[PDB]
């Protein structure tokens, strides 16, 4: 039915759309409602990629910080991290920092990091420029993408090039 | 949402009309299996072209038998998918129903039960997550 597991996570800050993410590339849709995410949960998303059909379980994390002890013992399976701040909360970016030494501390020494600045269908509400976030992802070596789960930008193309770059080092 | 309690009902519902379609082709597969595999012991007087149709009626059924246990055993594991999905919805509405309330009206007890109710809707998205090994340890051990 599949040939390959991938175990993807999503990390940052409570309200920034990491579970408005997942649910666009999970399902194609959008929803104004504002679900805050309790604990830990998972999807399933089967793609296919150079032939492979590839099981994506993708871990979305809560970021309300009563949840962060729940959520480090989730780091240490997942393949690829996707670190998520809002362009408009500039705090949301400030904390990207700590969310790395997250990753430093509880993830494998070799996972994939993608940096995802969320919700750049705000462009008249923008906080952080989008240099700065590309900066960021300079300095750490990982890929950077700006993104929007209302708009469906950079959704697929985040998941599916995160896919690739495990998929690229599986044997 | 609340669409998707219903859409899981639903589906739950396709799945074992299937799964009861899937029990009713098997007996009947077993049966016609059983019936030629006897004119093949017994008719050995009959003529090889009519008992290399019995050869080849045995070889379909065992390709149609394999087909449906191999459909079956997907469904079973998605059966027990939605029965977990439901467990973690109807705790994941429990703990919002304790998470909705203000501190200040929460007994001792109270706080108590939210945290039991959060562990418990941890140890659901576990199994989920335990469900989605045995899929994977099966893969390997088909493969090989
Ligand atoms: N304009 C806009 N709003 C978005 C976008 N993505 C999410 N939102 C909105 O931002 C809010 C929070 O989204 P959500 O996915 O729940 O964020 P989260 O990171 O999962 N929060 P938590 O960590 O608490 O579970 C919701 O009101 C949602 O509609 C986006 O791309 N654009
Ligand atoms: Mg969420």
């Amino acid at each position: 039915t599949y040939d390959l597991l991938f175990k993807l996570l999503l990390i940052g800050d409570s309200g920034v759309g990491k579970t408005c993410v997942l649910f666009r590339f999970s399902d194609d849709a959008f929803n104004t409602t504002f679900i805050s995410t309790i604990g830990i949960d998972f999807k399933i998303k089967t793609v296919e990629l150079q032939g492979k059909k590839i099981k994506l379980q993708i871990w979305d994390t809560a970021g309300q910080e009563r949840f962060h002890t729940i959520t480090t013992s989730y780091y240490r399976g997942a393949m690829g991290i996707m670190l998520v701040y809002d362009i408009t909360n500039g705090k949301s970016f400030e904390n990207i920092s700590k969310w790395l030494r997250n990753i430093d501390e509880h993830a494998n020494e070799d996972v994939e990091r993608m940096l995802l600045g969320n919700k750049c269908d705000m462009d008249d509400k923008r906080v952080v420029p989008k240099g700065k976030g590309e900066q960021i992802a300079r300095e750490h070596g990982i890929r950077f993408f700006e993104t929007s789960a209302k708009a469906n930008i950079n959704i697929e193309k985040a998941f599916l090039t995160l896919a690739e770059d495990i998929l690229r080092k599986t044997p | 949402m609340k669409e998707e309690e219903m859409k899981r009902f639903c589906k739950a519902q396709t799945i074992q009309r299937r799964l009861n379609e899937i029990e009713a082709a098997l007996r009947e597969l077993e049966a016609e299996g059983v019936k030629l595999e006897l004119a093949l012991r017994r008719q050995s007087s009959s003529p090889e072209q009519q008992k290399k149709l019995w050869v080849g009626q045995l070889l379909q059924l065992a390709d149609k038998k394999n087909s449906l246990a191999a459909e079956e055993a997907e469904l079973m594991i998605t059966v027990q998918e939605l029965n977990l999905e439901e467990k973690q919805w109807q705790l994941d509405q429990e703990l919002r129903g304790y998470m909705n309330r203000e501190e200040n009206l929460k007994t001792a007890a109270d706080r108590q039960a939210e945290d039991q109710v959060l562990r418990k809707l941890v140890d659901l998205v576990n199994q989920r997550d335990a469900l989605i090994r045995f899929q994977e340890e099966r893969r390997l051990s088909e493969l090989a």
